[PDB]
């Protein structure tokens, strides 16, 4: 109030206080006042209901509010008997009209209901079902862990609440969370072993450790029954060993095993039939599927029709594929809108799929430039051409499973084959057969991008097997050769790195046994390459430093070749320590980083900076950093520039004056504030070393560099030291 | 902090991003040992999962996410062809003529032989905690001892106060 | 509890396992919390047989659709509660998922058991592989062939 | 030039135009006459709205006709188009109006994108650097939401083929992100921009140009995916898809949280449920945000309108004591300490302030909805005489606190500004303080829409009469604390980033310099100086919609009101000494600015200086003479060589020495004896003298697009 | 300081104990703290900084601060178009610190924390330990299982400017466990 100061003010001040315009202002202020005193509340509620009909997020953010404080002034026999009725009523039917709603009205009513104090409870499939339907997800899971922690994380309702838990984790794509769970949950040691396997790329060891679970449960189901609590692992062991067979390439022993009679699996059948050309299988998994799939498969569904259409033998139906893309991508992006809206590891299925479908429709306008009437024609020809690059560029990532590189390349692959028996059937155009060898090139590239997608991703047997795939192929080009070939090395390097000697012979063989005189001489430099690395792991360093050598003298241009033969003289250095081993493996690492591709030659010029503290008295690591350092981009040395100047504080800093000036040339920023703040804590020091003083040469250096930068850059010098100047007031 | 001898995780070294969860560490150093220049980081335990930030992850958030995380930066940085242990060298280079300057001491440089060999051995235990953390034969790591030794309350009770052991 | 009065009241390809029928009863009684013959106790509680498929799902040995486990109820389970799904669950004893596991086992066992010239082209190159050159005369001989290009371009 | 006056008189005489365009014989003659004369009166289009709109329309009707007529109409079109682009963007600068000048860019671009017009293409492609770079600045900027679409949508629709944007691409990726951020042509254009790219580039290209934006870009696609259009969402599913793996690359960026940092709960009404026998709090926050979005937005039913100004207005009530009495309100104000007390020099500072609380932010949303609807014609007979009593019911409670008998102890003599003035989480005020008021109007006056500050000047005039009736006098009036948080809380407008925002800011300081006396005036001068300067600074460069024309007028004003000598009736000792003190400042300041690297600036500060000299009397020299202290370093230059700083601070700096050196008595003499001296004259002489090319080679002239300035 | 001075004399007796001093530190530092919060929050460039507020895309071709930590893959470098006027007082790291925003030629606003630090040694073992941060990040991005966890160090940009001060890359958001 205005005249709330008096009643702040003290007894006494109260005790003492005991115009026509201001009696006028104060009279009709009184009569404002009197207007407002008037005001009820239920008329703000009347306004406010009409902005809760307007407005959808005040209304759910309102209901949120509200029904706890509601269910607080109810009465204990009131609130039992309202819990009693809800739980039923969050499962009616009448609610799936809300579905797709953004939000569903019983989203919000399920958000207000957990407010409340007391809690009501909610059973965990029901908990569950609503999360995956209603867009609640993470509110769901939620509940379901403060249940299970509750409960202690079996009785049967722990036994539901874990099972809603992990069903609630699988359907996220939290793979982790879900691993947690089953490990602490599990009843067989094989099952956490199989998966901790899993859950780190180790597919083989998985599927292994899932058969001796299974054999371990059958040997045990001859003694006595199973109990239903057993049941859940029994169906992880199953959905897993599928999922690590999918991983490790096994697409024929899936579909046999979709197929066995009496426990046919339609679904997996439509899923791994197509990728081994059964389209036989196919339709009647499509069949069996399209009378009763899960709504959130439909898109795939759709995709997978496509699939038949353009594929099967004889029932090729072009016409379809623009309506079945439109299908698929209309129900793919339906249940993106289900999902939560902040975009996590739930999303990455749609994500994939939206290449799979656009990779659906251009496949379909490859097969229609493949029509006896438009094959031969040059838009046919452009557009195939066009798409095969598309393609060959648009790949998935190194974190995607390899099932899904499979989906991709092996739709691909049956494309290919395509253009391949097109042009290889009609020979009436193209008489040079360039169309044929383009579909071969295109097929023999995507094998060794999926044989080298399986090595990077630890699959070393899996992408040796798939690698040679390539053989099968009557003719391929060189380059694909060498592909091949390089991919098998680098397996074999791979598999060296855990077993030792025998997979080093195994990659000397294959180097030995390839006919270098189709190959060219940047290829002939890398195989040597490949075979100094392998000599070098064999300890045969002669041998190792001769294929070094030809390597470099083949192509002095290879990057790896100058890389690897630095290590060898590296290692060969620290040990041996004569310093020409030293300045052979500074010029080795130096040559490499003669390029602009910082990311690579970063690992090399730490080598370089490593090796400069085996420098004699006389600098001779130095002057070869010096002498063979021209060349390399200055952006080179952006990341090591703290290194950079220690090394410049040091004796070596003479010799090395030039590479620093370089690139505070090229970058000045980057190296004033360094260089300045280096040379204000060496003033610091010898100020505290004598308590004028002659500058030391680490000093004279520093001055020197900056004297330069003001030189060159001598407006940009200005303002980066009139910032610096004015961070005092700060 | 375990695996890079780091000095110890202090709460108030810790900064939680509101915004987006990403924490960084103001700030990490080497824990340089001044009188012999090696590392230690031989700490009652190997990193802060203290018990309100072990009620925060909880146990399935612990288990799951967190010990798959460690294990999978281990098996990352074990890679032979990143050549994480010339980074480790030249960084640690840097780090072990700081520390000669701030002990021992155109100045003269420090010891080749002296430089080399702490570098070396610093670089090894770096490597060995890694190569110990990396190994995950038999579907079984290191990563969960260390993870229960971290959340024990018989190493957090012999930790600093000022850790807050509680917190 | 009694429901307020309101203005609009009147004044199958796999076979079915007996886990799968007991779920799919169980489901029906308690969470939808209907008589066996689906009449409508209260008007907010509908019938919702995609919760249904849910929960028959969760350990079902097949994809259950909604239309399915509806026909399944009503044109089953109506029938054999007016030996019930109880009787038969308890008197199977877990033996018929237990043998459904044995076979996916089996099945699973089956699938896994189931499972010189090169001096020439150096020599055409020049190179005298057994006399290695340093590092060193490589470079120089790599700068004296940039040399002799940049002179040949200009 | 008659005919296009007569056109403006009878539109329907833009038919024989029409005609002379259409015919093939006269439709080259007649465009060339046409263009010729509206380049001519290009500057107009920014200020004269009907001979704006008239020739924008014109300009449409040439490049309709280069659209009918391509031969010899794009030969004509062709050498007006660099003076077309090029003079539309530089004077959208300055220009009252600017939207007109991006409506004929946008015109222009519509024309050339007919695609068969090369000999445009090839005319264009010098400009798109400078054209790129301009309208990359303008839509990063802070604009009303149609001249953001427009300037996004000039952005995408460039009239170029895509191989030759290739260099520039990286400045179209931040309204790429805009337009998929924006309304749903807007993200049809964005869309359709990205999937040319997609298909036109090669990926790791396009990908190391997203990367800037690629955060933001990849949300923007994932919420495009959720659009109730069924092309928008098909789209950027489709361009997803064609992304492949980089769809689902880690963000580094990650997806920002929504975090509530308070503990305390917002205000709230109480409702009572009679049958329950118990009462619950109902949370306001929320919907005085719904009630604020509904009266700020143009598409809002009127009945709703209504609905929100009667949940703001029973809020407001709600959230005030209505204790007051009339005999214990008079009583209190009669007091003679409120007509005889010395004011407490007590200043008021949201430097002191900390954030919000929950109640101040929905305190300053409910008045800021408030006073909306005082300005809203169907609310206004209502609204308006609320918004006057509450703005007196404010205004008396901080009378009442600030001084009287019963001035609370942070207003006592003595008393620093500190954080009790406000309503905190921590120490606070006793209930919400009334300065939250002047928040409103600030908010208020800072507006987007103009139109507000006409109920922001009739709020301060309100304020203004009640604290002169209660205190006894204007000059007791503007003694109050408040009004130092008024000054300081008005001129932060003019430090807020948006042109709209300064303006409010321009618009409360000249409103203040002409109602309050002029002792507080000389008082708060240098402050409204500073304020005024900084609006001509800081939209250097940017498109002000008269922001800086109007600093400029409020700026001669403020100096005419403040130095203009007093009467020999009105020399009181105090006023004479305020002013002269006031004087000396503002003097200070403008003087320093004289060789100020920024141009408007600097010859403000001239323009200023001179205006003083003609106001006293007084010469220019006379002026400046106590102040050329502050000069010595910079007439000459002497701790740096000119070669080392850059081209502006060089001209500000010569400039600087051309003004003070030809003053009438010169305030400073150059000699050539000293060092300094002739080093200037020799440096001043070699860039007379030397070639463009000796000039370009030095570092510091190496950018500038030409040596002449 | 002559209150201070005479609580802090260690001739008196039962001073040199450390947890006495520690009881002497805690009460001084609650003194401080309550004086502290009477501070004013945030200060305007042009008080004091000139240079600052003046600044323009027309004065030099300025890098935000960090920018060349680690060489960005393309030239695609943010430059300072303007210091925003208000400068914000903040308590981060246990130290009164200065939040400057730069506004970048693309629009964004950059908040920069100015720090001063008394001890050299430490400031630049800090940044080597960013530094090896920085450097070990790539590799995170290259491999399965790192990839799909999103796993990623944070490290913000530390430049130091002067051996006492050095410019940070705050996030205004961040609140430390204590
Ligand atoms: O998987 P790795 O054998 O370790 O080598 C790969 C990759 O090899 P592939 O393309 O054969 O899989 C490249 O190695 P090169 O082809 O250059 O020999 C190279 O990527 P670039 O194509 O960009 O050169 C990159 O190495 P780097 O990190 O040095 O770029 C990378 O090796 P990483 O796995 O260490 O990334």
């Amino acid at each position: 109030s205005i005249t709330n100061v008096i009643n702040l003010a003290d007894s006494h001040d109260r005790a003492a206080f005991a115009g026509n315009q201001l009696h006028m202002l104060t009279n009709r202020h009184d009569k404002f006042l009197d207007t407002l005193r008037e005001v009820k509340t239920g008329a703000l509620l009347s306004a406010f209901v009409q902005l809760c009909h307007i407005s959808t997020t005040l209304a759910e953010k309102t209901w949120v509010q509200l029904f706890p404080r509601l269910w607080k002034i109810l009465s204990d026999r009131q609130q039992h008997a309202l819990a009693g009725e809800i739980s039923p009523f969050l499962c009616s039917g009448s609610h799936q009209v809300q579905r797709d709603c953004q939000p569903s009205a019983l989203n919000c009513f399920v958000e207000a209901m957990s407010q409340c104090v007391p809690p009501i409870p909610i059973r965990p499939c029901v908990l569950k079902y609503l999360g995956k339907t209603h867009n609640l997800w993470f509110r769901s899971t939620l509940m379901l862990e403060h249940q299970a922690f509750e409960k202690g994380l079996i009785t049967p309702p722990q036994q539901e609440i874990l099972d809603s838990l992990a069903e609630l984790y699988s359907l996220l794509q939290e793979e982790d969370m879900w691993a947690g769970l089953w490990q602490k949950r599990c009843k067989y040691s094989e099952t956490a072993t199989a998966i901790a396997y899993e859950q780190h790329g180790f597919f083989e060891q998985a599927q292994e450790s899932y058969e001796k679970a299974m054999d371990k449960a059958k040997k045990e189901h001859e003694r006595s029954n199973a109990s239903p609590a057993i049941f859940p692992e029994y169906q992880l062991w199953e959905d897993h060993w599928i999922r690590c067979s999918k991983e490790l390439n096994q697409w024929e022993a899936l579909t046999e095993y979709g197929q066995s009679k009496g426990h046919i699996n339609p679904y997996l059948v439509l899923e791994c039939a197509w990728r081994v050309s059964n389209w036989t299988a196919m339709k009647e998994a499509l069949v069996q599927v399209e009378v009763s799939c899960p709504k959130e498969m439909a898109w795939k569904v759709n995709m997978y029709r496509g699939y038949l259409a353009i594929c099967h033998p004889e029932e090729q139906q072009l016409s379809f594929i623009e309506r079945l893309v439109e299908m698929a991508s209309s129900l793919a992006i339906r249940e993106w809108r289900r999902l939560p809206h902040v975009v996590s590891h739930v999303h990455t299925p749609l994500l994939q799929a939206a290449q799979q479908i656009i990779e659906l429709q251009e496949a379909a306008q490859i097969n229609a430039g493949l029509q006896p009437t438009n094959l031969g024609r040059n838009n046919s020809l452009h557009d195939m051409k066009t798409v095969v690059k598309t393609w060959r560029n648009r790949l998935p990532i190194v974190s995607d499973d390899l099932s899904h590189w499979s989906s991709i390349f092996m739709w691909r692959q049956h494309h290919y084959q395509a253009i391949v028996t097109a042009y290889e059937n009609s020979s009436q155009h193209d008489p040079s057969s360039n169309n044929a060898m383009l579909g071969v090139h295109a097929s023999a590239s995507a094998i060794i991008q999926y044989g080298k997608i399986a090595r990077k991703q630890g699959l070393v047997n899996v992408a040796l097997d798939i690698l040679s795939r390539i053989h099968t192929i009557p003719t391929v080009p060189i380059v694909d050769c060498f592909q091949k070939i390089r991919q098998q090395v680098k397996c074999y390097l791979q598999l060296a790195g855990v077993m030792g000697k025998n997979e080093c012979m195994q990659g000397l063989e294959v180097i030995e046994s390839t006919n270098l005189k189709y190959f060219t001489k940047e290829m002939t430099a890398e195989f040597y390459a490949l075979k100094g690395m392998f000599l070098a792991q064999i300890n045969k360093s002669e041998e190792a430093n001769k294929a070094f050598s030809a390597a470099v003298q083949m192509h002095d241009v290879l990057v790896k070749a100058w890389a690897m033969w630095g290590d060898y003289l590296e290692n060969i250095f620290v040990k041996e320590r004569q310093l020409h081993l030293g300045v052979s493996a500074i010029t080795c690492y130096l040559h490499a980083c003669r390029h602009q591709n910082e990311s690579k030659s970063r690992k090399y010029l730490a080598k370089v900076l490593w090796l400069l503290s085996f420098d004699d008295d006389k600098n001779t690591l130095a002057d070869a950093v010096d002498k063979y350092c021209i060349g390399v981009p200055p952006i080179q040395w952006l990341a090591w520039i703290p290194q950079l100047l220690t090394c410049l504080v040091g004796s070596e800093g003479k010799l090395l004056l030039n590479l620093i000036s370089q690139v505070g040339r090229v970058y000045p920023q980057a190296v004033y504030f360094p260089i300045r703040t280096l040379y204000l804590t060496l003033k610091i020091e010898q100020r505290e070393r004598y308590k004028p003083i002659r500058a030391t040469a680490p000093m004279w250096r520093c001055s020197r560099i900056m004297h330069m930068q003001r030189e060159l850059h001598p407006t940009l010098l200005s303002s980066l030291e009139g910032i610096v100047d004015q961070m005092v007031w700060f | 902090e375990f695996v890079l001898h780091l000095n110890r995780l202090n709460p108030e070294m810790l900064q939680i991003a509101q915004d987006t969860g990403k924490l960084n560490v103001a700030y990490f150093r080497f824990d340089i040992n001044d009188a012999t220049g090696d590392l230690d980081a031989n700490r009652p335990v190997p990193f802060r999962l203290t018990p309100n930030i072990s009620e925060f992850l909880t146990t399935i958030g612990v288990s799951g996410p967190l010990t798959a995380s460690m294990i999978a930066v281990a098996r990352c940085f074990a890679q032979p062809n990143f050549k994480v242990d010339g980074i480790l060298k030249t960084v640690l280079r840097d780090e072990i003529i700081a520390w000669h300057k701030k002990t021992q001491e155109q100045p003269e440089n420090m010891d080749s032989q002296q430089l080399v060999s702490l570098v070396q051995k610093a670089v090894t235990a770096i490597m060995t905690r890694l190569h110990n953390l990396a190994q995950f034969e038999g579907g079984e790591s290191k990563v969960n001892t260390l993870v229960a030794a971290a959340n024990s309350l018989d190493n957090l009770c012999r930790m600093d106060p000022a850790w807050h052991p509680w917190l | 509890v009694v429901p307020p009065r309101s203005l609009f009241d009147r004044a199958d390809n796999p076979e079915w396992l007996i886990s799968e029928d007991w779920a799919l009863l169980q489901a029906v009684k308690q969470l939808l919390e209907l008589p066996l013959n689906l009449t409508i106790v209260s008007p907010a509680h509908t019938p919702n047989w995609d919760l249904v498929s849910d929960v028959v799902n969760s350990c079902s040995r097949i994809y259950r659709s909604s239309k399915q486990c509806r026909n399944r109820y009503e044109n089953v389970i109506i029938p054999r509660e007016e030996l019930r799904t109880s009787q038969i669950y308890a008197q199977d004893e877990n033996a018929t998922h237990t043998q459904l596991y044995t076979s996916h086992f089996d099945l699973m066992k089956m699938t896994a058991g189931k499972r010189p010239k090169h001096a020439s082209v150096l020599a055409e190159s020049g190179i005298n592989y057994d006399k290695p050159l340093p590092p060193i005369q490589v470079a120089s001989l790599r700068a004296e062939r940039i040399a002799k290009e940049k002179k040949a371009l200009d | 030039p008659y005919m296009v006056e007569r056109i403006s008189k009878n539109y329907a005489l833009q038919i024989v135009a029409n005609s002379f365009l259409a015919n093939p014989t006269t439709s080259a003659l007649f465009a060339t006459i046409l263009v010729e004369y509206l380049l001519d009166r290009l500057p107009e289009m920014g200020s004269n709205v009907e001979l704006s709109n008239l020739y924008l329309k014109l300009f449409k009707l040439v490049f309709g006709s280069v659209s009918l007529f391509a031969a010899e109409n794009e030969q004509m079109l062709k050498p007006h188009l660099h003076k077309i682009v090029n003079s539309s963007m530089e004077l959208a600068q300055t220009a009252k109006e600017p939207y007109n000048y991006f409506l004929l860019l946008r015109a222009l671009f519509r024309s050339i994108g007919g695609g068969s017009h090369d000999l445009l293409y090839q005319e264009f492609l010098p400009l798109l650097p400078n054209l790129l770079q301009g309208l990359n600045m303008l839509q990063s900027g802070l604009h009303k939401q149609h001249m953001k679409d427009l300037f996004v949508e000039l952005c995408l629709t460039v009239p170029v083929r895509l191989s030759s944007l290739l260099p520039y691409l990286p400045m179209l990726m931040d309204p790429l992100v805009s337009a998929l951020n924006g309304s749903q042509t807007l993200v049809s254009q964005g869309l359709r921009t990205l999937e040319l790219c997609v298909d036109n580039l090669q990926p790791d290209f396009l990908y190391d140009h997203i990367q800037p934006v690629r955060a933001e870009l990849m949300q923007a696609l994932w919420r495009t995916l959720r659009n109730p259009a069924d092309s928008i969402s098909h789209v950027a599913y489709r361009v997803l898809g064609k992304f492949g793996g980089s769809n689902r690359k880690m963000l580094k960026e990650s997806q920002k949280l929504h975090y509530v940092v308070t503990e305390v709960q917002g205000p709230s009404i109480t409702v009572e449920f009679s049958d329950c026998k118990a009462s619950l709090q109902l949370p306001m926050e929320k919907a005085i945000e719904t009630a604020l979005d509904c009266l700020k937005s143009a598409n809002t039913e009127p009945y709703y309108r209504r609905q929100a100004w009667e949940v703001i207005k029973c809020f407001l009530v709600a959230m005030m004591s209505l204790e007051d009495n009339k005999h214990a309100l008079y009583q209190l104000l009669a007091h003679p300490n409120f007509t005889e007390k010395t004011i407490p020099n007590v200043i008021i500072s949201h430097r002191y302030k900390a954030q919000d609380t929950p109640a101040r932010k929905t305190f300053e949303q409910a008045l800021t909805g408030a006073f909306m609807s005082a300005v809203i014609k169907d609310l206004r007979p209502s609204a308006l005489p609320f918004v006057a009593s509450l703005i007196r019911h404010y205004t008396m409670v901080a009378v009442a606190q600030q001084c009287g008998p019963f001035l609370l102890p942070c207003y006592q003599v003595g008393s620093q500004p500190s954080t009790a003035m406000f309503h905190s989480e921590e120490n606070g005020s006793k209930g919400m303080d009334p300065l939250v008021l002047i928040d409103a109007i600030a908010i208020c006056m800072a507006y987007e829409e103009k139109e507000l500050c006409k109920i922001g000047e009739v709020a301060l005039a309100v304020i203004f009469d009640v604290a002169s009736i209660i205190l006894g006098s204007k000059e007791r009036a503007c003694q109050l604390p408040l009004f130092s948080y008024i000054v300081e809380r008005l001129c932060a407008c003019c430090y807020e980033q948006a042109w709209y925002a300064k303006l409010g800011g321009v618009v409360s300081i000249k409103f203040l310099m002409e109602r309050l006396p002029l002792t507080w005036v000389l008082q708060n001068q240098q402050t409204f100086l500073k304020a005024l300067l900084f609006v001509m600074m800081d939209l250097t460069g940017e498109v002000s919609n008269g922001a800086v024309a109007m600093a400029k007028t409020t700026l001669e004003q403020l100096l005419m009101r403040c130095a203009t000598p007093l009467k020999d009736e009105e020399r009181a000792e105090e006023i004479v000494a305020a002013q002269e003190k006031s004087f000396h400042h503002v003097t200070h300041d403008l003087v320093r600015e004289v060789t100020s690297p920024n141009s408007t600036v600097r010859k403000q500060a001239m323009h200023s200086l001179q205006v003083l000299a003609q106001v006293t009397g007084k010469s220019v020299t006379v002026i400046m003479e106590p102040h050329k202290e502050v000069l010595q370093d910079m007439v000459p230059p002497k701790k740096h060589l000119l070669r080392h700083q850059p081209a502006n601070a060089q001209i500000g700096l010569m400039e600087g020495n051309t003004f003070c050196t030809t003053l009438q008595p010169r305030l400073f003499t150059m000699d050539l004896n000293v060092v300094e001296h002739k080093v200037f004259y020799t440096e001043l002489l070699n860039l007379c003298e030397a070639e463009d090319s000796a000039l370009t080679k030095l570092p510091c002239y190496k950018s500038l697009p030409s040596l002449v300035p | 300081k002559g209150q201070f001075t005479t609580d802090f004399d260690f001739s008196v007796p039962g001073s040199m104990k450390l947890h006495n001093l520690i009881s002497k530190l805690k009460k001084w530092i609650k003194i401080l703290e309550a004086k502290t919060k009477q501070l004013p929050k945030f200060f305007l460039i042009e008080e004091k900084c000139r240079f600052l507020s003046n600044f323009s895309a027309q004065t030099a071709e300025v890098e935000i601060p960090g920018e060349f930590l680690m060489p960005k893959p393309t030239h695609y470098y943010i430059k300072i178009a303007r210091f925003m006027p208000r400068v914000e007082i903040v308590q981060k790291h246990n130290t009164a610190a200065r939040r400057l925003y730069i506004r970048g030629h693309n629009g964004k606003i950059y908040p920069y924390l100015v720090m001063n630090d008394a001890c050299l040694t430490e400031s630049r073992r800090e940044e080597r330990v960013l530094q090896l941060l920085r450097l070990l990040n790539p590799c995170l991005e290259k491999r399965k299982e790192t990839t799909k966890r999103h796993l990623f160090f944070t490290v913000p940009r530390v430049v130091a400017v002067s051996p006492q001060m050095r410019l940070v890359e705050d996030n205004p958001s961040s609140l430390s466990l204590v």
